[PDB]
Order: structure tokens, then sequence, then C-alpha cells
């Protein structure tokens, strides 16, 4: 039939109200079947939040409420705290697809001030050049907004052959970090003049440059 | 079914192979027949096929009106029937279902109000199948059937013109007894049983409108597959109410059962008197815990009388309106060293009589006062003589048992029978707990 | 007290098989329907199978039909999920969740298990190659100097990097791995130290790989430029 649709992400502020929607269709929520909500912390298994569209299992701190009407359901979190950062999924029953799960939205709290990134570019080692292979390692760390794009430009030419940036990941002190590796052959490592690992952070740009010799 | 285990320790039997289905709630369904403007046109030229059927339809409508008008008379704050037509009409519905007739009737009062049937008719104006909500949040599935109205109106009034009746056809007269069969049977059933029919029939709900109305409930994919194959027992446990005749249409409701549990082990415990504690001193024990048992949510439900549940081979069609919750440690009386964990009720008293308890696989027999009880069969009339009692015999070893010139038949089902060795109860049994063996 | 433990996760080539288990404890196993729920790494949850309380009615998802097979053992307290002809789009984390229902229209999985991971990729196991990253200009002086060692091309991911054999835990942080064009992981770990402590050091990082040992030690020294 049809799948249950959920918004991708929801942003909030401390002390405010947050509404998470779960839009169904005519075969799962139109036939009088339930909507069920699960909260998944970043490292654990999901736990039941609301069962039967309105009820609460013991343990939920009385600030989560739900409502279902027609072909929609909603979740209301009153007085958002700093500990309610997780993923919220909505579950139903479909006639032809036995158990359907929603896409899942992530609640992000905006209580932490923005921090600029700190990058470190490492020249290719002398030992690594022995085995006819060249690698450049660029590291990024300590930035709160998880949105970075890495562009590897050689002299004036943007090179996009072998860029392998990963996704930003949380660190112990509520900061984000990422890395970008680029592969080269030793011939073109020395042929060019300089290399760079540009990083973009909501407009802010930091540049670092390395040279084959850089001796003076 | 699958396995019977004999217990010499307390002279009881247990069969442990019954998957079960338990009723949980009711699903309603509101119909609306059509008869059309049959009361207007008249046939006044010769007695023949068409003439004798029009009077039949009009008389059926009159009878239905009378029984509907008399249906809103018995509801004089009545909850306990005290009349022959009503006590005998309430026992065929099932004693455990007597609490369900009240629920259906209370639902009937809601739906026979004004602006309620108007909503139902409006919900069925364009389609014959439309789920509609009641005023109190309850959802009702409404089915519309329009066989007569699309025959009495569009291709009957033409033929019967100027009251020159019965002449201009010989085949349509035959068809007038084809589309008319359902309504006559419906009115006959409702006039015969005072509006509360004891079970669904192929006249209230044909086989096509039962498979369509069972795949529209909100349920799992197993509770639907089980009903679409046990639709005989589904028909046997659902009753239809009458709402009334609102103009020229017949409105009634029919209650379909809902099977909330589909698979869970169940067992039967059957007992009989224990022993001759001492030859002349016949003071021996007796379990009084017989019946059924099933698991729903980690709490076994106990039916004291076996008549409350049925059987269709393996599956057991019980109900959750008469079940008594028991602690899940009740299964520990089967290993009886007079455990103090679960106090088995059993019984007390000194008046043992010879008895026979028919078991699903075999049979158990006890003879105390020296009565001539013998094992019998068909190939051989008398095979062997047994002594004393509590000697459980299979249905392969024997085919009939005789006790005071009274034979008993044995089942033909086969299962891996088992016997648990153990010493019977001794002279003195004090640590047995306290039952109430009276009333 | 309800506690569900699953075991059997591991790495398997495409077109293989794997049998995941799940052991219950603290409740009557022969009265509840049980499911298997899977979650791709970083994606949403998805339902995979279900078996009633006596192995009568079994429902499979549409994408796993004809390849999986769920079972039970009401006496040994477990349910099994045989897999066959696995593909690369199958890697996920599998949970075994008990089933709760109100009777008619509400169905939910209340006591989720713990979860196990299944990796299905065509890459073969291979020991890591450790390459040093010596300090240079622009990466020293200031307040602190940064250096570290690079670990490259290891297929399974139990890689631990200890500098003084687990004694140096002041300025060490390990970056997340990288999925290269094929199935090959790489990571680099760096340490920030004062740029005036040279000549007296113990910076020799230890790299240990569990499936294939490939134990190797590399020392880092500062070269000109």
């Amino acid at each position: 039939q049809a799948v249950v649709t959920q918004p991708p992400s929801v942003s909030g502020a401390p002390g405010q109200r947050v509404i998470i929607s779960c839009t169904g269709s005519g075969s799962n929520l139109g036939a009088d079947y339930g909507v069920h909500w699960y909260q998944q912390l970043p490292g654990t298994a999901p736990k039941l939040l609301i069962y039967g569209d309105r009820n609460r299992p013991s343990g939920v701190p009385d600030r989560f409420s739900g409502s279902k009407s027609g072909t929609s359901a909603s979740l209301a979190i009153t007085g958002l705290q700093a500990e309610d950062e997780a993923d919220y999924y909505c579950q139903s029953y479909d006639r032809s697809l036995n158990w359907v799960f929603g896409g899942g939205t992530k609640l992000t709290v905006l209580g932490q001030p923005k921090a600029a990134p700190s990058v470190t570019l490492f020249p290719p080692s002398s030992e690594e050049l022995q085995a006819n292979k060249a690698t450049l390692v660029c590291l990024i760390s300590d930035f709160y907004p998880g949105a970075v794009t890495v562009a590897w430009k050689a002299d004036s030419s943007p090179v996009n052959a072998g860029v392998e940036t990963t996704k930003p990941s949380k660190q112990s002190n509520n900061k984000y970090a990422a890395s970008s590796y680029l592969s080269l052959t030793p011939e073109q490592w020395k042929s060019h003049k300089s290399y760079s690992c540009q990083v973009t952070h909501e407009g802010s740009t930091v540049e670092k440059t390395v040279a084959p010799a850089e001796c003076s | 079914g699958l396995k019977e285990s004999y217990l010499e320790e307390s002279c009881s039997t247990i069969t442990e192979g019954y998957l079960s289905v338990l009723r949980t709630g009711w699903y309603t369904n509101v119909f609306t027949l059509e008869v059309g403007d049959v009361e207007n046109l008249t046939c006044a030229d010769g007695p023949s096929l068409i003439k004798t059927e029009l009077d039949l339809t009009k008389s059926a409508l009159r009878e239905l009106r009378t029984v509907s008008a008399d249906q809103l008379a018995r509801e004089e704050q009545i909850e306990n029937p005290r009349r022959r037509r009503f006590v005998l009409g309430a026992i065929a519905l099932g004693v455990c279902t007597a609490a369900a007739v009240t629920a259906g009737v209370a639902i009937a009062k809601t739906i026979r109000l004004e602006s309620e049937v108007t909503a139902i008719k409006n919900a069925l104006k364009k389609t014959n199948e439309a789920v509609s909500t009641l005023g109190n949040g309850v959802r009702v599935l409404a089915t519309a059937v329009r066989e007569l109205k699309d025959f009495v109106s569009k291709n009957l009034t033409r033929a019967i013109n100027k009251n020159k009746c019965d002449i201009p056809d010989l085949k349509m007269a035959v068809s007038f007894s084809q589309f008319n069969r359902r309504f006559l049977n419906v009115v006959r059933q409702f006039s015969d049983n005072a509006g509360i029919t004891p079970a669904i029939s192929l006249d209230l709900m044909t086989d096509a409108e039962l498979a369509r109305a069972v795949s529209n409930m909100p349920t799992s994919a197993g509770q639907i597959k089980l009903m679409l194959e046990n639709r005989a027992m589904v028909r046997r446990k659902g009753f239809g109410i009458l709402i009334g005749v609102y103009g020229s249409s017949v409105i009634y409701m029919v209650q379909l059962p809902i099977f909330g549990v589909i698979d869970t082990p169940c067992w039967i415990v059957k007992a009989a008197p224990s022993c001759s504690e001492k030859k002349g001193n016949y003071a021996c024990l007796l379990r009084e815990d017989q019946g059924w048992y099933c698991q729903n949510a980690g709490s076994t439900v106990y039916y004291p009388n076996e008549k409350d549940c049925e059987t269709r081979g393996d599956h057991v069609f019980c109900d959750t309106a008469c079940g008594i919750n028991v602690a899940e440690q009740s299964k520990e009386c089967n290993i009886n060293i007079s455990t103090t964990n679960y106090p088995c009720k059993v019984s007390t008293g000194r008046h043992p009589i010879s008895m026979v308890a028919l078991s699903p696989l075999g049979a158990l027999v006890a003879c105390y006062k020296g009565v001539s009880c013998s094992i019998g069969s068909n190939r051989v009339g008398i095979i062997k003589q047994l002594n004393k009692g509590c000697s459980y015999i299979t249905n392969q070893d024997a085919d009939t048992v005789t006790i005071d010139n009274t034979v008993y038949q044995l089942s033909k089902v086969e299962g891996e029978q088992h016997v648990i060795k153990g010493r019977p109860v001794s002279s003195s049994f004090d640590p047995v707990k306290f039952p109430e063996d009276q009333f | 007290q309800v506690q569900l433990v699953e075991s059997g996760g591991g790495v398997v080539k495409p077109g293989g098989s794997l049998r995941v288990s799940c052991v219950v404890s603290g409740f009557t196993f022969s009265s509840y329907r049980m499911h298997w729920v899977r979650q791709a790494p970083g994606k949403g949850l998805e339902w995979v199978s279900s078996i009633t309380a006596s192995s009568s009615y079994i429902n499979y998802a549409e994408s796993v039909k004809g390849r999986f097979t769920i079972s039970r053992d009401n006496a040994k307290n477990s349910l099994y999920l045989q897999m066959n002809s696995l593909r690369a789009e199958d890697t996920a984390v599998y949970y075994c969740a008990r089933d709760e229902n109100t009777g008619i229209s509400h169905y939910w999985f209340d006591p989720w298990g713990q979860g196990t991971l299944v990796t299905v990729s065509s890459a073969s196991t291979k020991g890591p190659s450790v390459f040093p990253l010596a300090p240079s200009s622009k990466s020293t002086s200031g307040g602190t100097a940064a250096l570290g060692c690079l670990v490259k091309d290891y297929f399974p991911e139990p890689v631990t990097v200890s500098w003084n054999s687990g004694a140096l835990t002041s300025g060490v942080h390990t970056f997340p791995a990288v999925l290269q064009s094929s199935g090959l992981y790489s990571l680099s770990s760096v340490v920030t130290v004062p740029s005036s402590s040279l000549g007296t050091q113990t910076y020799i990082c230890n790299v240990n790989h569990k499936p294939s040992n490939t134990k190797v030690d590399k020392k880092v020294e500062p070269k000109s430029c």
C-alpha cells in the first residue's frame, strides 16, 4: 500500500514546545490501527514512549503526550531539556505490509554556542614515499555545527580525484570532528608546488598549505 | 490430544496438546434491506403466482412492524429474564454470553435514536459498504443490500399497469419468488425469536458478506487467517439484534466475535476418587480442580466446567468472559508431594462411590465396593477383569468399559500416552491444604 | 527483569549464510509472539519476521521473502533466524523484540533486546599497514606540536591504538574510520605535545588487530621541514 511519512529533522530551543508529526495513509491509519512512538538514544536500543496513541509506560517523565485523529498523529514535548536529544520513530500496522515503521526524525537542541573548527594538515611522510604511494591526511575537530565541506585544490586547480571525507561524529565534549584522506602517486606529489585542505563552516573558511620540501 | 500423562499419585489425567483461541470482544455490523414501495401497488385480477406473493410480502412487512413495535416493550428495565419465552430464549445464546446480549442491546439503544439511522442511510447513499462512526466514538461497519428495490421499482411496476395484473408474463412471476426469499426468512426468524436470533444464518449474512466483513476488521494477519477457516464456529457464536422498520427498509445488527489470542498451550485435568485408604476404611481423596486451562499474558485462565469450551480437533474455542485468573504456579499440583507453594484445593470427606471419567485419549475407571466391572471391546465381549480402581486404560487396549450393566464408549484418537510412576496417597493425608467441599 | 540476549553476529561473504539466536529470561516464552527487527547503520528501523506462540503462522517482510526462515524452541527458550543468499544491502543490526497487543488494533514491540551486528561485504581480511606522520613546519612551535601514526587498509574494525601501552592518556584522540572505494578502512590518531619536550619521549604507538594479529610497532621522530 503506502508508507508512513515523517519529517527529516526538528529543531527546538530549551523550555519551548516541540511537535513531531507522523503522517499515514488510507490503509494503515485509515483503518483504525494505532500509532506508536519509540525514542532511540545515539548508542542504545529503542524504548517505548507512547502505546495506544495516548498512554505512557511507567518511566516516561510525564512531559510526553500524543494524539491521533484521522490520518495523522503528533507528539508534544513540553519544556524541552538538554537530555532529550535522540531519534523518534512512529510505528503502525498496514493491511498488506504487516508492520510499518516511519522514517524517523531527530530532535536537535540549540543551547550550545557555535565554535569554529581547528584543522591540521600533515605532510606525506618520508617512509610512506618508499612504497610508490602517497597519501595526504587532513583532520578537522572542535566545531558544534555539523556541516563541513572539504575541497582539495592543488595550486589554482581544484582536484577531486580520491577525496574521501567522512561524516562528522560527536566527541566527548559535545563537539564534532571529521577527516579527509586523499591518495596520490609519488610522481605528482613532487610535480606540483603546494597542496591545501580547505574547510567550510557556515561561510567561515580555514586554509592550510603544505609543500614537497618547504625548506628555507 | 497429543499426549496424555497418567498420575497414580492423585489419580488424575492431563492432556497437553491443545492450541487455543479465546474470544475478547465484539465487532458489530449494521445492515439495511430494501423492499421498496410494495405497499402501494395492488394486484386485483385472478389468483395466480404474482398475486399470492405480493400478499406474502405485505404480510411479512406487517408482521415485522408488529414484532418491532412489541420489541420496545420487553425493555421494562429488564435485566434478569423471568419468563418462559425469555429464559428459554436466553439459554440457547450461552450463559457466558448472557453478559453479551446486554452489551448488544445497550448498543441497540444508541443506534435506534433519530439522527443516528439518518447518518447510516446517508453513509450508504452511493456505496453498499461504508464504515461509519457512532456518536460515542464506536465504529460500525454498515452493509447495504438492494436486491428487491432494484427489482420492485425498475422492472415490476411496468408489468403491473392499470391493475391488469398477472397476465403479461409467465417468467417474471417465477423470479418474484427468487429475490423475495431472503426477506421472508429474515422476518420469520425475527418474529419467531422476538428479535434476538440465537446465531447468524445464511439469511442474515450470506457467505460472501461474511468473508468480506471479516477481512475489514483491524486485526493481525493470523487472526484473519484463522477466522477465514473457522467461519463455522464464527457463525455459531454471533447473534443478531433487530433495530426496526424505518419506512420501507429493514435495519438490524449482527455481532461478530473477535479472537484476541490465537496460539498458546492448553490442557485438561480430569480426576476421580483415589483409593480404598484401608479395605473397610474407604477414606480417600478427590481432586476438585477439573476443567480447562489456557495462557494469555502469563496468567492461566481456569474454566471450572468443561461445557464452557469447545473443540475442533487441536484448536480450543474458549471465551474470556467466564475465565478465572489463577497464579501460574497452579501447574505444580501435577507433581504432588503435598507442596506448600500452591495450595491445591482438592477435597475432603468419606463417602466414595464408583465412578468413571471419560478422558480425551483413554479412560479412567474406579471400582471400590467389589462391583463387577470388566473391560470390554467389540471383537471380544469380555477381555479381562480388573481389581479395585484408578487403573487407567487406553483406547487401543479397550473399546468399552462396563460398570453396573452400563457401558461407556471410548474415543478413536491416537496419541503418545504416558504413565508417571508414583506411590498412591497413604492412610493419613494432613498436609493437604484446605478446600471447601460443600454446596 | 525481562532480558533478551542475542548472539551470532559476524562477517560473512555475499551468498553465504548465518544463524542468529536470541535467548529469553524472566517470563513465559511459550505465550508471546516474537519478532526480529533490523536497522541499517544510521538508517531507520525495519521489520523482518514474526512467529506466533506455537510456530503456526509465520509472516515475512516483502524484501526478505524466500531467503530467511524463522524458528523457535519453546523448551530451550530461543528463536533463530536462518539467512541464505545474503547480499551487500543486508548489513544491519538485528534486535529480537517481544510482542504486545491489546486484542484488536494495537500492536507494539515493548521489551527490545540488545542487538547484534552483521557485516556482509566482498572484501577479504587483511592486516593493517602502519605509517608514521612526523612533525613538520607550521605543525609545531606555537603552544603545542602535533604528531601521530597512520593505520591503513584493515578490513574488520577492532583496531586499538595505544601510545605508551595504555599509559599516555593526556592528549590522544582517535579519528573515525574511512570507507575507501572498496571495502578497506583507514584512520589516523594524533597527539598534541609541547614543542620543547623533544629528545625525551616515549612516542611509539601500538597497533593491534584482533582477527589477524599483524602486531606492529612504529616510532615517530621529527625530521627537517
